[PDB]
């Protein structure tokens, strides 16, 4: 089965940076979009996607210029580099995969808590 | 969303392992105990598996750059193919047990070139992104499977389209008959070439694009189907579709059914639900 | 008719042209000299009625079948059963690319090899409406052929490839022409790259997978036009308003659609009147 | 537009025969199925024929008594009804299906069998 596993969350000071990772395994399809979502307690919010083959990226306005998505094809891992973190960025962050237009595969999520100190 | 199948007659639909019309319903020979096709794979809730594309325009095609010795594969839209745990780029042909003859064309150039593919040698490694050029001159090409012939190796072996090729030097999973006298059901197409070739697949391609769009939740262990005559509405035979994306029946067989009928969803049932023989 | 109108929830670049078995690579509009189109493949009403030579499956698109005697190819239906000339243009699936020479890859059941069949659609011998086309050197036998690549038309000499045209099937009752409907709207086409000695882009009115969806669904056409959004599947953002009309075509008002990404999804919003004014794309 | 037009109905004596015809015009598709139906409660399918190869399919109720055929030059489909029974009284419609659904229908013709 396709498996997505996030890592890298935790407590970070507002204005700081955090890098999340998503390990993709069990994949039989050669191309797809990897996406990062988050959910606060507040419907789930799309943040960023990257096409596996050519690394085409797509960002939500909420994070454009602060978050950067990338992927390592040798390690089959997708990353979300989150800079200038805001208190409102506190959420559980999920990676997901869409083979066509729908995100059918989801990781379990990693909590990110942005603190004032 | 309720589960449904297209209201289209089978003989108007396409194979999912090559761009060929469906010409009959079939069952496998006794020696075939499972199948593991990598194209034509879609779950009942609409998840593609293997190299399966959603569109026939990508089925049994290759794309890449020859240097005269090897063809370095790309995705069919020309963007990079990245070797991974799986078998090959989306759309790559999955016909084992034969040599392929692929019609190669080029954007911006005249002419076509026949590319003859033995899938057995050490150089046939689409899992690692390359296959032998076998005389195809340097350039960028798109190829579609055109006809097949007996496999070059093992010497003297005959065509066996129940097989998949040796992609390597992580696959869509095998499909097994589930018990209760049930056998796997295949949609067959006549494949060009010197023999009388019949290519089996698990699902018509137009079922795949339907399921992938609908993504109806799989609310039971099996979907009871009727194969219906569109003139009379008569039930010509009971079938079950299973979540991994395949059909079964109990033969009395399906090969004698007319090919111009329609599969219709009737009800979710347990995996143990006993079918009336066809 | 059990379900309201919908379009497949599939990204456009994953779908196929309906005039040749080619992936969709862009959205396009026609050049200024193209005032209407009359494609015979890729024709399906919004309530699921096929028109012209259009088949429901891509496995029949831009294909021929028939028997050569060395001088003519006598056409059949693609399953080998008889083609009976009638008021219409050709057998189901027959290619409809005007303005070019065709190069058709011919194969056989029970014989090895493939053969390139070169088709000039302009001579008096090209009469698929009457069931026959010139063999142009294809030896006697039974063949199935699929369009492989194209080149400039042999006649008139020096003319350019023009895929907005259809061939001269006769020596015919055709699927009707499609016209821009007014209100600043222009026809929208799904484009595919076609191999051959140029930068050829083949337009069609509907992806083939839309046709098989509409033909199965047969959703009631309850308004004069279906308002669609072209949506980013990641963000859900509306990238542009379009109208789909009952005869089976889309329009927009360009500001254009050629600059839109090709990985979006057309989503039905509402039935509207033909007077509904679109926001420019 | 595709047009279907029946002719040939009317009054007929029991044990007799009647030949119905259905002229198909305005067609742009080269192959399809033509069917005959009748209705007295619900509509009853009687016979269908594939245009290209004349493959037929009959309801058990009329097998051996009714024959469906088609003339490709006249673009006409025929229903030959022999040894007619009182229960054959009904309004008869021809129809055409390009795929699996009869989307095109004639106007219908009354057939009245008397004894
Ligand atoms: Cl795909
Ligand atoms: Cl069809
Ligand atoms: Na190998
Ligand atoms: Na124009
Ligand atoms: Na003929
Ligand atoms: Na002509």
């Amino acid at each position: 089965q396709v498996q997505l596993q996030e890592s890298g969350g935790g407590l970070v000071q507002a204005g700081g940076s955090l890098r999340l990772s998503c390990a993709v395994s069990g994949r039989t399809f050669s191309n797809y979009y990897s996406g990062w979502f988050r959910q606060a307690p507040k419907e789930r919010e799309f943040l960023a996607s990257i096409r596996w083959s050519d690394s085409t990226t797509n960002y939500a306005d909420s994070v454009k210029g602060r978050f950067t998505i990338s992927r390592d094809t040798a390690k089959n891992t997708v990353y979300l580099q989150m800079n200038s973190l805001k208190l409102e960025d506190t959420a559980v962050y999920h990676c997901a995969a869409r083979r066509l237009a729908t995100y059918d595969y989801w990781g379990q999520g990693t909590q990110v808590t942005v603190s004032s100190g | 969303r309720p589960f449904t199948l297209p209201n289209l007659p089978l003989s108007s639909l396409s194979n999912s392992r090559a761009p060929l019309p469906i010409s009959s319903i079939g069952i496998s020979p006794d020696n075939v105990q499972s199948v593991q096709f990598q194209n034509g794979r879609c779950t009942l809730d609409g998840r593609l598996v293997g190299t399966t594309p959603v569109s026939l325009s990508h089925v049994a095609k290759i794309r890449g750059t020859s240097n005269g010795t090897v063809i370095n594969l790309t995705e069919l839209d020309g963007t990079p193919f990245h070797p991974f745990e799986g078998p090959a780029p989306i759309g790559f042909p999955d016909l084992g047990g034969c040599d392929w003859h692929i019609n190669m064309t080029q954007f911006g150039h005249s002419s076509q070139t026949q590319y003859d593919v033995d899938t057995t040698p050490d150089t046939f490694v689409p899992h690692l992104g390359s296959i032998q050029a076998n005389g195809i001159g340097s350039g960028n090409y798109v190829g579609v499977l055109s006809w097949i012939s007996p496999p070059s190796h093992p010497s003297g072996s005959q065509v066996d389209l129940w097989k998949i090729p040796n992609y390597g030097s992580h696959l869509a999973p095998s499909v097994y008959p589930p018990g209760f006298g049930e056998v796997l059901v295949f949609f067959m197409s006549k494949m060009p070439g010197p023999g009388a070739y019949n290519l089996p697949c698990l699902l018509p391609q137009e079922y795949i694009s339907h399921l992938a769009s609908e993504q109806a939740p799989t609310v039971g262990e099996a979907a009871l189907l009727h194969y219906v005559d569109p003139d009379t509405g008569r039930n010509l035979g009971e079938f079950k579709a299973y979540p991994d994306g395949f059909l079964t029946c109990v033969p009395n067989g399906p090969q004698q059914l007319p090919i111009n009928g329609v599969f219709v969803f009737v009800s979710w049932v347990s995996r143990f639900y006993q079918l009336k023989p066809v």
